[PDB]
RNA sequence: GGAUAGUGGCCUACCAUGGUUUCAACGGGUAACGGGGAAUAAGGGUUCGAUUCCGGAGAGGGAGCCUGAGAAACGGCUACCACAUCCAAGGAAGGCAGCAGGCGCGCAAAUUACCCAAUCCUAAUUCAGGGAGGUAGUGACAAUAAAUAACGAUACAGGGCCCAUUCGGGUCUUGUAAUUGGAAUGAGUACAAUGUAAAUACCUUAACGAGGAACAAUUGGAGGGCAAGUCUGGUGCCAGCAGCC
């Protein structure tokens, strides 16, 4: 690009959860989509800690480009950060995947069914099949 | 004394001479009577639904003669027959017989409006295809 | 009174008027424009203050 | 739920309609400053009501009044910030007879007229609404501005815009595409 | 004295004959849940407040009750009343004034969508759940800002000033063009990134995206109140228009 100059604003430590909190402070000129997935390093080796130990999000460009606001956060270490971080972030960054899982709809379905039964159902299952051949 | 009480105690008797007095205004009458949930045909309501019919050949009051083109419509929510005026030039080819009609006031605010004898209300919707659109040629009065 | 009469002939002259069409003529500016057209012909403009300043008096 | 969305009116229409002595004057506001409608003025007026509202409730109260001098000291400020009230009339007796286009000439309507560069009113309004104006190093294309006093220098094109470089422009650049590709 | 967790005619036995009322009792109506508030107001006022917050009541109408700290609970139970579902006619199962959706009623009001990421709540609990809530869809109920065009050169129509050399140029204006040109960019597509739980849009931005026959602003009115036709054609107290005249 062209003068990323990535800057760290209202730094402040959070040793509560080993990490440090700042607003991410972008000016580029001639530029747009600042691509936060690439502010991951550029913030990396500013720290020197490491790519997958930094966050970013928010990120609202103001009005007619040029400049961009958000928080990012890093931390000491990959191991608190899988620990602290949401899951819905990790997977953006692709530490973790996507859990598959039914609909939401789909999931009280099975829950209301299961209310029907008592126990485990495995004797329910037999005399069912039982008494459907006759 | 001027008449009315001026005791500084006497505020009892200004109110209540005061709640006797308003009975005279007529909208204070109304209001409080209730006369438009009671009578009025509509319910107190700007706009009511119905089916015509007949057509009519009002005459017009002095100094005035002509024939004015207005339909009976018996209302749908309580069954009262009114009389309403079709207004436009040539609306009444529109209105031709138990049609399902929408009605409103004149703006006289219950009262008749020109030279036209004991009609309050006039045709806005027929069929539901808002009439005016229809002297106008911009839509289609439904088949059915 | 009567509520009898002549209700055959409703929409007489309506029915009666000659077809004559709307002439082709270029847009008018809208918005903003348009204060600026109605400015130039009413203040900056003498055309018509014959007597009195008339706005659209009868051709004579 | 949540709380409602607090949101007001900021515009009055007068009680007569069709009146002439007021008419011609509506048009002559809009005339030279470029205005698309009434609701311009309507709205000037709206505010000029209300600081005369408040300035009026302050000359009521005594002198020396806590709250006559507290906020008799910020709506004088706040309209110099604004630059509506000149540094001379600071007596809060000058603010109740201000004028009825003081607001309007300090808009970025007029100050784009002013500070050269447009050449006309009726080009200063397209020229703030295409985008190409930084009042500060921010793009603004809203011609209703109030330029504060601290900003009227700051008036520049904008820099990723046309007549401010680092760009040739739209409609030019395909204009020479014809250009290029005809000469061979 | 019984009962209640308690005071108390709350209930019981006995006793006395009291208690409220023209300073409006009692009774009747309310298209009456009450307030915080809303509309309009020089000042005094008038009208409204089902409804984002507080308090109260209700779960079709009543009554009764279990459990539990807390319910006379209704997405808890029992009975009657009114509705009402399924049955190989022996029986069984019900309360959407929760979220969507349907039928009715009407002048009148939206999706049988996505998600627990944000707000917070519940549990044995950091983890699970939550139509509470949030997101998106419909939505001209209301509000805020703000496009639909801007600028040149040629042809007409004006007032001073250079000359004071017939009325010659007019250097300067402000508008009039079925004259011509460059520019400017947005609605609309969109690689992309941004955004988001995942998305759609907004803010950015490659690229594509104005010259009129185009990318075309409507709604009303023109006798007066109330600016705006003594124009043309039709009609002929008819049609019609006309809040009032
Ligand atoms: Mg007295
Ligand atoms: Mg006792
Ligand atoms: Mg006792
Ligand atoms: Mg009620
Ligand atoms: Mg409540
Ligand atoms: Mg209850
Ligand atoms: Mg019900
Ligand atoms: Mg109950
Ligand atoms: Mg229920
Ligand atoms: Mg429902
Ligand atoms: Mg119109
Ligand atoms: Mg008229
Ligand atoms: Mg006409
Ligand atoms: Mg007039
Ligand atoms: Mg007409």
């Amino acid at each position: 690009s062209d003068a990323v100059t990535i800057r760290t604003r209202k730094v402040i430590s959070n040793p509560l959860l080993a990490r440090k909190q700042f607003v991410v402070d972008v000016l580029h000129p001639n530029r747009a989509n600042v691509s936060k997935d690439e502010l991951r390093e550029k913030l990396a080796e500013v720290y020197k800690a490491e790519k997958d130990a930094v966050s970013v999000f928010g990120f609202r460009t103001q009005f007619g480009g040029g400049k961009s606001v958000g928080f990012g956060l890093v931390y000491n270490s990959v191991a608190e950060a899988k620990k602290f971080e949401p899951t819905y972030r990790l997977v953006r960054y692709g530490l973790a995947e996507k859990v598959e899982k039914a609909s939401r709809q789909q999931r009280k379905q099975k829950k209301n069914r299961d209310k029907k039964i008592f126990g485990t159902g495995k004797r329910l299952a037999k005399k069912v099949a039982r008494r459907n051949a006759d | 004394g001027k008449g009315k009480p001026r005791g500084l105690n006497s505020a009892r008797k200004l109110r209540v001479h005061r709640r006797n007095n308003r009975w005279a205004e007529n909208n204070y009458k109304k209001r409080l009577l209730g006369t438009a949930f009671k009578s009025s045909p509509f319910g107190g309501s700007s706009h009511a639904k119905g089916i015509v019919l007949e057509k009519l050949g009002i005459e017009s009051k002095q100094p005035n003669s002509a024939i004015r083109k207005c339909v009976r419509v018996q209302l749908i929510k309580n069954g009262k027959k009114v009389t309403a005026f079709v207004p436009n030039d040539g609306c009444l080819n529109f209105v031709d017989e138990n049609d399902e009609v929408l009605l409103a006031g004149f703006g006289r605010k219950g009262k008749a409006k020109g030279d036209i004898p004991g009609v309050r209300f006039k045709v806005v919707k027929v069929s539901g295809v808002s009439l005016l659109a229809l002297w106008k040629e911009k839509k289609e009065k439904p088949r059915s | 009174a009567k509520v009898h009469g002549s209700l055959a002939r409703a929409g007489k002259v309506k029915s009666q008027t000659p077809k004559v069409e709307k002439t082709e003529k270029p847009k008018k500016p809208k918005g903003r424009a348009y204060k600026r057209l109605l400015y130039t012909r009413r203040f900056v403009n003498v055309t018509l203050v014959n007597g009195k300043r008339r706005m659209n008096p009868g051709p004579s | 739920p949540r709380a409602p969305r607090t949101y007001s009116k900021t515009y009055s229409t007068p009680k007569r309609p069709y009146e002439s002595s007021r008419l011609d004057a509506e048009l002559k506001l809009a005339g030279e400053f470029g205005l698309k409608n009434k609701k311009e003025i309507y709205r000037i007026s709206f505010q000029l009501s209300k600081i005369r509202r408040a300035a009026r409730d302050l000359l009521t109260r005594d002198e020396k009044d806590p709250k006559r001098l507290f906020e008799g000291n910020a709506l004088i400020r706040r309209l110099v910030r604004v630059g509506v009230l000149s540094e001379d009339k600071k007596k809060l007796d000058y603010v109740l007879a201000l004028k009825v286009e003081d607001f309007l000439e300090r808009r970025l309507q007029t100050q784009v007229y002013k500070l050269g560069l447009a050449k006309s009113v009726h080009h200063a309004r397209v020229l703030i609404t295409q985008r190409h104006i930084a009042v500060g190093k921010q793009i603004v294309n809203i011609p209703s501005f109030m330029v504060r006093l601290d900003s009227e220098k700051h008036i520049d094109f904008a820099p990723t815009s046309p007549f401010g470089g680092a760009r040739p422009g739209r409609v030019a650049r395909r204009n020479a595409a014809r250009k290029a590709e005809a000469s061979g």
